[PDB]
């Protein structure tokens, strides 16, 4: 079944570099989890980021080792397990970033020190990151496949249906507007509160240094942008047209580089 | 006034000359050949949590199992050290608590603070709760230390130049000691409870006779406020921790200072001083979030107890000598064995 | 472990639950330390042993302490007020004779080794009395403060010049003594002003907002 | 043992100059800030001058700013204050005070009524 | 008058203190050393006890 | 003025339902675990039910499990025990016993007045090989109680409670461990023994020390009393 769908769709120098990059990823995120040797427990949310990134780093190495030649050796269901593990891991990462943005916003809305326990939110958010990750990664293997509706298979992934790969884009757009709105209103509530307090620190490094920290979420936008515009032209484009798909490994690796930048800008700058 | 000042200066000079005439050699020279003590490593056996505010004082009790701890949360807790269990949790009228004391018999517990009142709580009640037994009022200043002679008599040190002895039943000061110049910051009762010492915020530790209520001797060797005092287990010496980042050892029989414990890497003052069962390991809690163990006979530093994230406010050693409990400003108590 | 030890553990668990509930209840009220001089009128700024004053603004509870009946030397009991939200500091500005002492006090409480994290909310009382003294009478700040002669403004301009000079004198010590750990909040309040509570509310709001920003390392 | 002794006061006509010396003893002079305070006849204590551990930071009160000077000698542990243009208002008992703790930038209770670490004081009278 | 009373109280206290008798410092040092040496075996901090006898662990 | 009052009883036909109420006054009711203890006529005591502090842990005897229900009112001061399908065996006198558990406390301190009512294999079996001791005032006496299992624990604390019941009165706690003396009793009473056998000693016996002595264990939670030794004359 795999040969027919790959050929309907149409399909060392880079592999060594990608393997080295993913070894760096796994090493660094394992270092964040050791670096929690000193525990004063929002650190939970960052630890969830690091776990998500660790699973991504192992999953993409599994994908390199398997996909190159063994793709035609694998059975279909095992193939869905393989290349849905990545949706699991990276959807978990994106959802956990949305969760940390929500947590920051909610902490800075209300007049209270952060010491208020607010135990329920931590577990609820960290559970509804992983639950959404697993459900989105496990919808395809049961339904929304292209195994028999052969006209609509994704070009990048020749068994995942186009409807589902557009559903992923819709969810990512929702996440990427929610994060922007929350990080905008943190900065704007600083703006509003500071004139009434009137102190000298606004118009200065209270408020012209929160902006840059916010713009780092744009560095988050950076790497996820190319992969998802590629996820979209294949919802728009035909099957044999637009020959800009066989090089999608670079964009997947760029998503892994976003995974790399993830702990640099969250826990290293603490 | 000039004649009295001149007479006082002459008397001080005579006292200094008499003290110098009886100092053959330093205790360090005597114990220079004493076999040293190896590095002592004590690990945190227990951690006691649940205060949610800075801890200001603690006391062990006659048996080496129960413990009492007072914090600025507004509650005074009683801990079972062997199992980390809370026997009692007594709310307080005033949240500004500076001291706490455990009765030798274990029946009562005393507390004090900014309210200038020593509150005495009765633990073993028929009703099944802890209720205020007495509220000794006076002292016109904040309380800093309380010590129990027995179930009926207490000693209090206040924020003025005054210590007092209270008859808990009547509630009136049986005796008052007035010799200091600044705030009295600590207190230590002699093993026989016939004398005690008090270190004040004027670089002076005075030895009080608890019967006649008069000062016997005064020791002045520090350069700043004295924050903690403690008797040698023998009863013929004591150790003072002051705010010039230096501990000192004074001797009652010959009213001089024997040794000074200080290092160039230490610049923060001491908040608590305790001894060991043998009187050899002087444990001193510092403001750099650490504690140090000093060889009391050689002035060396034989170990560092670093497990706290804030000021080590209180530090005590059990009567059995099997543990050291340190309570810090980060709302945490730790037992080291 | 045993039959009488599991029950003790359950009792300790109930004690822990009660302690947690009490701490959660007591964490929702902001504690402020009130400081000032005898002539500053610190007793009457907010409309309604240790004096304690509880008030409510915008469904937020404020608890204010005024420690009286203690000796002059306050370098040892001032460490108790290490976890307060803010230090309200009431200073009289219509009495230049004892203005320098006020400045000294401010400096002493601004550079303290334990009150570094605590922000100070200034209250320059008797602004109307200062204006009246500036307008009529022969009492010029030049003799008390030589630097007022060359000061220019950055009611008539004399009152504004005096007010801004006093505020600048108080704010200079606040400026050249910290690295963003705490801030000063100079306000000008008369003896019959009714908006002091709202001022304290806003200032506490952004004090704890800056605290929250600093802890998550967001700034 | 922490006694501080001042000397140099006397009768000086207005416009004259004076020098007060405080000879500290019994403690390490190089670790503590040193202040000069004064008490007018029938008045409260007024803080006059400050100094740092080595002299890098020096501050004066507004009334006498630009007229007095303060120096700190560490080889011989002394604190000097020289008054250039004395005035009838500058008659008082002067004291030499020290900060409570070493390596600290704040002096809390220096001007309080009963301070443990302070001198006996020298009386200076102007215009008889 | 209060200063005179305080000064005379201090003078009396100093006179009372100056009349005591002091032993040699070497003797006190020797006594402290002897006490520290005698009760060394009963100090479970200078020499740790075996883990069987440790109550906290 | 600690006081416990029992109510609810009388003639109940077999197979019916009944409710026992206990009103407590003079002490912190919410801080005390409570036990319901039944004493059959002309027989020894027998533990029935237990409710903890905060209604956390509830325990029942093996002969009443699934038929009795024990509850309490914390805002009020009342203890309820509801029984369904009564048999001919539950004809006895029922007491409420308070007990607070912390380090060094005195469980089974105060016993209620009692309400009359007329209609395993692994627990420790505790026996006393004596039924009556003819004594004389002013003479020392000893009572022996043997346990099937060693009551000594790894904590060093051995759990054995000695109770005294005078004729026509509720039992009172005499000794709340191997040797610990209950508050309020005279110094004459003493207790000792190894991990398997225990002995209560009375020196200078008086007239008021005449009645039935019971020994009870507290190691395993099904609580077993002794047969009771009667000291008379
Ligand atoms: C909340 C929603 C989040 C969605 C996140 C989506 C992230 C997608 C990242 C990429 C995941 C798929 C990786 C698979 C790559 C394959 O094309 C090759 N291994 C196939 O090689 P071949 O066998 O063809 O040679």
């Amino acid at each position: 079944t795999l040969r027919e769908h790959y050929q309907y769709v149409g399909k060392t120098l880079t592999t060594v570099l990608f393997l080295v990059i993913c070894s760096f990823i796994v090493l660094e995120n394992l270092m964040v989890l050791i670096a929690i040797w000193k525990n004063n427990k929002m650190y939970f949310f960052i630890g969830n980021l690091a776990l998500c990134d660790l699973l991504a780093g192992i999953a993409y190495k599994v994908n390199i080792l398997m996909s190159g030649k063994k793709t035609f050796s694998l059975s279909p269901t095992v193939w869905f397990l393989r290349e849905g593990s990545m949706f699991v891991a990276l959807g978990a990462s994106t959802c956990s970033l949305l969760a940390i943005a929500i947590e920051r916003h909610l902490t800075m809305i209300k007049m209270r020190p952060y010491d208020a326990n607010k135990r329920h939110r931590v577990f609820l958010l960290i559970g509804m990151c992983w639950l959404i990750a697993f459900t989105l990664g496990a919808l395809p293997i049961l339904g929304w496949n292209c195994l028999h509706n052969l006209p609509d298979c994704s070009t990048i992934l020749p068994l995942y249906s186009k409807k589902y790969i557009a559903f992923c884009i819709s969810i990512f757009t929702a996440i990427l507007v929610t994060i922007v709105i929350l990080y905008a209103r943190i900065y704007f509530l600083v703006k509003s509160s500071s004139r009434k307090v009137a102190n000298h620190n606004n118009s200065e490094r209270s408020m012209a240094l929160l902006r840059t920290v916010v713009i780092v979420v744009s560095v988050f936008i950076a790497c996820w942008s190319p992969l998802f515009i590629l996820f979209l032209i294949d919802v728009a484009c035909r099957v044999q047209a637009c020959p800009i798909l066989f090089k999608a490994q670079w964009f997947i690796v760029l998503a892994v580089l976003n995974s790399a930048m993830n702990p640099v800008i969250y826990t290293l700058a603490s | 006034l000039d004649q009295l000042r001149q007479e006082a200066e002459q008397l001080k000079n005579q006292i200094r000359d008499a003290r110098k005439a009886c100092a053959d050699a330093t205790l360090s020279q005597i114990t220079n050949n004493i076999d040293p003590v190896g590095r002592i490593q004590m690990r945190t056996r227990r951690t006691l949590r649940g205060h949610l505010a800075k801890i200001y004082a603690m006391h062990w009790g006659t048996d080496s199992r129960l413990l009492v701890s007072a914090s600025q949360d507004g509650k005074l807790i009683i801990w079972d050290s062997y199992t980390t269990n809370k026997v009692h949790a007594i709310p307080l009228r005033s949240s500004w608590v500076m001291t706490c004391a455990y009765a030798p018999s274990g029946n009562y517990v005393a507390c004090g603070g900014l309210d200038n009142i020593c509150s005495i709580y009765n633990l073993k009640t028929r009703e099944g709760n802890v209720r205020v037994s007495r509220e000794l009022a006076g002292h016109t200043g904040y309380l800093s230390c309380c010590r129990f002679l027995d179930d009926n008599q207490i000693v209090t040190s206040s924020g003025d130049t005054t210590c007092a002895l209270w008859d808990i039943e009547t509630g009136q000061q049986t005796t008052t000691f007035t010799g200091h110049t600044g705030d009295v910051m600590s207190l230590s009762l002699a093993p026989d409870t016939r004398l005690f010492v008090s270190g004040a915020c004027d670089a002076s530790a005075k030895l009080w006779d608890v019967r006649e209520g008069m000062c016997r001797q005064t020791f002045t060797g520090h350069e700043s406020d004295i924050n903690a005092i403690c008797f040698f287990p023998n009863g013929n010496a004591f150790a003072t921790g002051s705010d010039d980042a230096t501990c000192r050892l004074f001797d009652l029989r010959a009213d001089q200072e024997l040794m000074t414990y200080s290092h160039d890497n230490i610049i923060c003052g001491i908040t608590s001083v305790s001894f060991s069962k043998s009187g050899r390991l002087l444990l001193a809690g510092y403001d750099d979030f650490n504690c140090n163990v000093w060889d009391a006979l050689k002035a060396d530093r034989a170990g560092v107890l670093a497990g706290h994230d804030n000021r080590v406010s209180c530090l005590g050693v059990t009567d059995d000598g099997m543990a050291v409990a340190t309570g810090s400003w980060d709302s945490f108590l730790k037992i080291w064995n | 472990v045993s039959a009488e030890d599991k029950a003790a553990a359950e009792r300790s668990k109930m004690i822990d639950k009660n302690l947690r509930e009490d701490g959660e209840k007591a964490r929702r009220t902001l504690r402020l330390l009130l400081l000032g001089a005898d002539n500053s009128g610190k007793s009457t700024i907010v409309k309604q042993g240790i004096f304690e004053t509880k008030f409510q603004v915008d469904k937020v509870n404020f608890h204010m302490f005024d420690v009286g009946g203690q000796r002059d030397e306050r370098r040892k009991w001032i460490q108790c007020f290490n976890d307060v939200t803010a230090i309200i500091f009431v200073v009289d500005s219509s009495d230049y004779n004892r203005l320098q002492e006020a400045l000294n006090d401010f400096k002493s409480i601004w550079n303290n080794r334990w009150l570094r994290t605590i922000s100070v909310i200034l209250f320059l009382n008797k602004q109307d009395l200062l204006a009246e003294k500036v307008l009529a009478g022969k009492s010029k700040i030049e003799d008390y403060f030589p630097e007022f002669a060359r000061y220019t403004t950055p009611e008539d301009p004399r009152v504004t010049r005096a007010k801004y000079f006093i505020r600048k004198e108080f704010v200079d010590i606040s400026t050249a003594s910290g690295d963003g750990r705490h801030i000063c909040y100079p306000h000008f309040t008369c003896a019959v002003d009714t908006e002091n509570a709202r001022r304290i509310f806003n200032d506490c709001k952004d004090i704890i907002l800056q605290m929250n920003l600093k802890e998550y390392n967001l700034v | 043992q922490v006694q501080l002794q001042e000397s140099g006061g006397g009768l000086v006509q207005p416009g004259g100059s004076l020098r007060l010396s405080c000879a500290a003893s019994g403690f390490t002079f190089s670790n503590y800030k040193m202040n000069w305070v004064r008490q007018a006849p029938g008045k409260g204590l007024e803080w006059v001058s400050d100094i740092s551990q080595s002299g890098a930071s020096i501050s004066y009160t507004g009334s006498v700013k630009g007229r007095f000077t303060i120096s700190r000698d560490n080889a011989k542990n002394t604190l000097y204050l020289q008054m250039n243009s004395l005035k009838p208002e500058d008659t008082a008992v002067y004291y030499c005070a020290r900060c409570p703790a070493p390596f600290t930038r704040d002096c809390f209770d220096v001007t309080s009524t009963t301070y443990a670490y302070r001198g006996q004081g020298t009386q200076v009278t102007v215009s008889s | 008058t209060a200063s005179i009373a305080q000064a005379r109280k201090l003078v009396e206290q100093l006179k009372m203190e100056a009349n005591i008798d002091r032993i040699k410092v070497s003797k006190a040092a020797a006594d402290l050393m002897a006490y520290c040496e005698a009760h060394a075996k009963e100090d479970p901090l200078l020499t740790p006890v075996p883990a069987s006898e440790n109550p906290f662990r | 003025d600690v006081q416990l009052v029992e109510s609810g009883g009388g003639l109940v036909q077999p197979g019916g339902s009944r409710k026992l109420s206990c009103s407590a006054s003079g002490f912190a009711f919410s801080s005390f675990g409570m036990h319901w203890v039944r004493q059959a006529p002309e027989k020894g005591l027998e533990w029935v039910a237990y409710i903890s502090s905060g209604s956390g842990t509830i325990y029942y005897a093996d002969t009443v499990k699934g038929r009795f229900t024990i509850s309490r009112d914390d805002p009020k001061n009342t203890l309820f025990l509801q029984m369904t399908s009564l048999r001919s065996e539950d004809t006895a006198m029922y007491y409420c016993v308070r007990s607070i558990y912390y380090y060094g406390s005195s469980p089974f301190d105060f016993w209620g007045q009692g309400t009359t009512l007329t209609v395993g294999g692994s627990d420790i079996v505790m026996t006393q090989a004596t039924s009556s001791v003819p004594v004389t005032p002013g003479e020392s006496v000893s009572i022996s109680c043997r346990s099937s299992k060693s009551l000594l624990h790894s904590n060093g604390n051995t759990y054995l409670y000695w109770f005294l019941q005078r004729p026509g009165q509720s039992p009172q706690l005499l000794i709340y461990r191997m040797s610990n003396l209950a508050s309020g009793v005279p110094d004459r009473f003493s207790g000792s023994g190894s991990g398997t056998a225990f002995t209560l000693t009375i020196s200078r016996l008086e007239a008021e020390d005449v009645g039935v002595y019971y020994c009870m264990q507290h190691l395993e939670y099904p609580l077993t009393f002794g047969a009771g030794t009667k000291l008379e004359l």
